[PDB]
RNA sequence: CAACAUCUUGUCAAACUAUGAAUAAACAAAGAAGAAUUCUCAGUGUUAAAUACACUUCAGGAAUUUAAAU
RNA sequence: GGCGGCACAUCUGUUACAAGAUAACGCAGGUGUCCAAAGAUGAACUCAAUGAGGACAGAAACCUCAUGUAGAAUAUAAGGG
RNA sequence: AGGUAGAUUACCUGACGUUCCCAUCUGUGUGAACAUAAUGGUACUGAUCAGGCUCUAAGCAUCUUUACUUCCGUGUUCGGAUGGGAACGGGUGUAUCCUACUUGAUAUGAACCUACC
């Protein structure tokens, strides 16, 4: 009882039905396994404002 | 009915070109890559050392990372039926700049010249000029007048068939 | 045992030569492939007839055998054996495979075939033979062409070409140039008058 | 101020070699006769493809070894004496060398020893000119003019000069 | 007769040259793309090389970074201004790779302004010890590294006699004091090899032998009346005369056209003109 | 003679190729949120040192112009 | 169906249609290993072949010059380098 | 004009010859030490007696090659579409895209930083 073994025939028109799925604008702005030392960077100024912010509240 | 070895399919993909084997310019691997810039992956194969894959090759990607002997760019993949982030990090030798906004780059300086001087001539009260037109598909042409005196003509009727041997 | 000549007559496949790859393949039957004064020089015969086939489809070597045998005879018979030059431009270099059925210890269709013979894939408006000869024995010429194209299959032309021996250039354009020094002989063919190059003494 | 003395012909080098198919106390002794013969320890040489019909890849066969400066011309004296100077017109190669082999060597026949043994060397004679370096430098390697490179007639005429030995056709 | 000459169109269709410095035998790509690779994470700052070549006269050393339109050279120093400084002959000895390194590093710094805080060492004493340049204050001394080219590192070159000078000079080379005139015997034999020891000693030996053989390969050493003790404390003062004026110094070329090209008109002409000389 | 060179000649390749389409593949044609400029400007680090350069919501802040870019 | 084979885990070229995917008990072959060096690095050198020479030595032994884009070698199948 | 470093990697290569060297470069002299190998041939070091002989660089040739241009030729092939013709085999018309080999004409390098002339 051999069977066919394989088709393409209809997935092109099943996969344009609900079509290609595009990622979302928030997929290309990770920022895992970046350069140590630019993360080292980044992370000090964020410190940096941050600490200046909050201590403005403070005052306030 | 093929094997699914990591380089199958490779004797014309991965050939060098002709008359363009041995080592390659300089030039790659002394341009400077930033984080934002259009790059294609043109997989090296005189480079076995962190090839790419062969699906990448000849695709167009965006440098998000700059490492210090790796490039990481970030391409398109497709899937049974949406889209994935590929995220790779390839030397400069399988990496070349891409001149896809090539002319949109042309158009923001003619642009940004034209900006520069309206703020020359709002300064001085002369009115400024305006910018360049958009971009239009060949439109039809309009009506022209062919002068009579530098005029030939030559007459267009079906040849006569003639035997070619 | 040869099989009907129906069975191998379609051009069908990929080219299947014989390589490192295709192992005993049978020899070709046709060996030669220029008749009659092979040596005449190019100014001999100005004459020029062409077989040109206007089907597609595979020839094999047996007929190309039986062809060339059949103008042989009968162009020595009426010409003579320096008055003509035929030369045949087909050559086999497609190998025809067979799968041979021999009792019920038969896998039925779960095999390939194995080498069965040569043929030569031709296309619409292909020359097959060509020769060429002088004004006296033209008719001559053309009636051992007419019986030749009894040994092929589908439908054959007969051509005469306006053309010198087996030149590209027409009958007056070898007379013009020829007697310029533009053509040079080489025994059986021959040589432009090159323009270019270092300079002679 | 002629440029002449930019073409002289010299010796450059003097290869002597022994290419006996055995290894082992013959070689060794192959070995001596060229220390003693130039006075420099020669090279051994190996197979490059084994033939069973020689009896010959790892062993040694051959001991050859180079002679450059005054050292070459002496050495070339002696090999020349035993042929009297005697060398045919087709001896000479097409890039201005030459060459011949000789069977018994006059060496030291005063205390001369079965034990060492009788061994027949060959002689090659590669000339030269001055500015034949930049083939041979490290730096900027390059080739040298077609005028430049000697020919078999130039090693002809320098060897019937410098040591007055006529050439035979035969 | 039989050729069978490799050289036919055939064979030049597929050739492929090489680069034209490796065509020459200038240039090694294999190693200059090693030391010419700045990090990528270090966007355009310039990797600087101390590119010494040494011709049969005059022992060459310029600092060098390189760029895709070329290579710029920052600073540069011969040997053949060498005189200016007290030194008229012998200008390739281990004695002048030493000076010409040496003025290289402060003709550098007085550029870049940084020759105060960098001194490197002066007294002949220490001419013959390991010196690498330190940080001072804060600030990181200049860092080059060494290009040697096509030259053979041996264990007393004079591409390692430059070097020596320019760490002496308050410039930073990575290096390793394994391949200096020492790296066998001790200070002393750098030193004195520093000095010309090596060279004043050759005509004190060769005199005691030979008059003919000690005028022939230094004759213009006795016109010039320069003694074998005198070379000692000449490269002393060449030292000293150095460190206080490396700043350089400041008519027309006279040209000499060579051959010039032919134009068609003249190329097609002589043609011609050979066709008709053929019209035997 | 052959043989080997060399200049022509006729016919070829799915597991030969210099060259190489048509159809195609993946980008760009203005989303740290619709541009641009001017002034001001900090934290880390690169750096010989930086006023260079890199990242930091085109760090941040304020003015002027501005809805244009098949 | 059985007997035969493994298309059952797996690699190369081709079928295969110049993106990716990609059939048959399609075609031509391959794997269950081998390596203290055949891993790492530094230096020097240039391979196969051909022409011309050199005692034995010959077409095949070893030496020298010249030409030599890899026509050699790189553990293995094939394809890449 | 020359030399060092290069980027483009034959318009830069290969063969036949030709032109200067005034500086520079090269070739050239020697082997004492560092260092070098069987050989001061290489590489290393010391030098300046001579030379444009080679290199290098510049130019020549109905030169091979290579790089642009036309032509080959809208010819090969190709996407879309018949109740189009043919027994097959294969080959139209329509609205479109359009190579290659070859041959002929031209060229035989452009350009960057530093020093010296």
């Amino acid at each position: 009882s051999k069977d066919k073994n394989r088709s393409s025939h209809n997935q092109s028109h099943k996969a344009h039905r609900n079509g290609f799925y595009k990622p979302k604008k928030s997929a290309y702005m990770s920022t895992k396994g970046m350069n140590v030392q630019v993360l080292k960077n980044t992370k000090a100024q964020r410190k940096f404002a941050l600490a200046k912010k909050l201590e403005a509240k403070k005052a306030a | 009915p093929l094997s699914n070895g990591r380089n199958r399919r490779t004797r014309k993909l991965f050939k060098r070109p002709f008359r363009g084997h041995g080592l390659s310019n300089t030039s790659t691997i002394l341009h400077t890559y930033k984080v934002g810039d259009y790059v294609t992956i043109l997989c090296n194969s005189s480079i076995q050392h962190g090839l790419p894959y062969k699906a990448f090759h000849g695709k167009t990607g965006r440098v998000w990372n700059v490492n210090p002997h790796a490039i990481g760019v970030m391409v398109n993949k497709k899937v049974n039926n949406r889209i994935v982030v590929k995220r790779l990090h390839i030397s400069p030798e399988h990496i070349k700049p891409s001149g896809c906004q090539k002319d949109f780059l042309e158009r923001k300086a003619a642009v940004a010249a034209i900006r520069k001087q309206n703020i020359q001539l709002k300064k001085e009260g002369k009115p400024l000029l305006p910018l360049p037109a958009k971009r239009l598909p060949k439109q039809p042409r309009p009506a022209e007048l062919i002068k009579g005196a530098d005029i030939k003509f030559t007459t267009v009727a079906p040849l006569k068939f003639e035997e070619l041997y | 045992g040869r099989r009907p000549g129906r069975c191998y007559r379609l051009v069908r496949g990929h080219p299947y030569p014989k390589s490192k790859y295709c192992r005993g393949v049978p020899d070709p039957r046709i060996k030669l492939f220029d008749i009659g004064n092979r040596s005449a020089p190019c100014d001999d015969f100005p004459c020029c007839v062409h077989i040109v086939g206007l089907e597609r489809e595979n020839i094999s070597s047996e007929a190309m055998e039986a062809a060339r045998i059949s103008i042989n005879k009968n162009m020595l018979k009426y010409a003579g054996k320096d008055g003509f030059h035929v030369r045949i431009r087909i050559h086999p270099f497609h190998v025809l495979r067979i799968n041979k059925m021999l009792r019920l210890q038969t896998g039925m269709r779960g095999a390939w075939g194995k080498s069965y013979g040569s043929c030569a894939r031709v296309k619409v408006g292909q020359v097959l033979i060509s020769g060429r000869c002088k004004e006296q024995h033209l008719p001559a010429m053309i009636k051992s062409f007419r019986l030749a194209c009894y040994k092929f299959a589908g439908r054959q032309k007969l051509v005469i070409s306006n053309k010198w021996g087996f030149t590209k250039y027409t009958k007056e354009e070898y007379q013009q140039l020829k007697k310029d020094g533009k053509i040079i002989a080489d025994g059986c063919y021959f040589k432009l008058a090159t323009t270019k190059g270092p300079l002679p003494k | 101020c002629k440029s002449d003395v930019m073409r002289k012909i010299k010796i450059d080098k003097l290869v002597l070699n022994i290419s006996v198919g055995e290894s082992g106390d013959r070689l060794t002794r192959a070995a001596k006769v060229l220390e003693t013969l130039t006075g420099q320890t020669p090279v051994l040489s190996e197979a490059r493809y084994t033939v069973r019909a020689f009896s010959i890849r790892n062993d040694q066969i051959a001991c050859h070894v180079t002679v450059r400066g005054a050292k070459a011309a002496e050495i070339l004296e002696k090999g020349l004496k035993v042929k009297e100077f005697e060398l045919k017109a087709n001896n000479f190669s097409a890039t201005g060398n030459f060459g011949f082999g000789i069977e018994e060597h006059i060496d030291l026949g005063l205390k001369y020893d079965p034990q060492v043994g009788i061994y027949g060397m060959d002689f090659f004679v590669v000339l030269a000119r001055p500015g034949f370096r930049v083939s041979r430098r490290k730096r900027m390697q390059d080739k040298i003019g077609r005028d430049h490179l000697l020919t078999k007639e130039d090693a002809i005429n320098w060897f019937k000069e410098t040591y007055e030995g006529i050439v035979l056709n035969k | 007769g039989f050729l069978k000459v490799i050289k036919n169109r055939a064979y030049f269709k597929k050739y492929q040259t090489q680069f034209r410095r490796r065509r020459e035998g200038k240039t090694d790509y294999y190693a200059r793309r090693k030391m010419i690779f700045q990090d990528k994470d270090k966007f355009k700052t310039p990797k600087y090389r101390v590119v010494v070549r040494i011709t049969n006269k005059t022992v060459i050393a310029q600092i060098a970074y390189s760029e895709i339109i070329g290579d710029k050279i920052l600073c540069a120093a011969y040997s053949h201004e060498l005189p200016r400084y007290g030194v008229k002959l012998g200008l390739t000895n281990y004695a002048a790779a030493y000076c010409t390194g040496l003025l290289l590093a402060r003709r550098l710094l007085q550029k870049l302004g940084m020759d105060k805080q960098f001194v490197g060492v002066s007294d002949a004493a220490k001419l013959g010890e390991d010196y690498t340049p330190e940080e001072v204050d804060e600030r990181r001394p200049f860092k080059c590294i060494l290009d040697v080219g096509l030259a053979r590192t041996t264990t007393g070159s004079k591409v390692f006699a430059v070097l020596k000078g320019m760490c002496d000079g308050g410039v930073y080379v990575p290096h390793s004091a394994t391949r200096f005139a020492g790296a066998g015997e001790n200070e002393e034999a750098l030193r004195s090899r520093i000095l010309g020891g090596h060279v004043a000693a050759y005509m004190k030996y060769l005199s005691g032998e030979d008059a003919d053989l000690y005028k022939k390969q230094f004759g213009r050493f006795i016109a010039a009346g320069i003694a074998p003790e005198a070379l000692e404390n000449i490269y002393i003062e060449a030292h000293k005369k150095i460190r206080e004026n490396p700043a350089a110094e400041k008519k027309e070329h006279k040209k000499y056209p060579t051959s010039k090209k032919l134009t068609l008109e003249q190329r097609k002409a002589a043609i011609q003109a050979k066709l008709a000389k053929l019209a035997a």
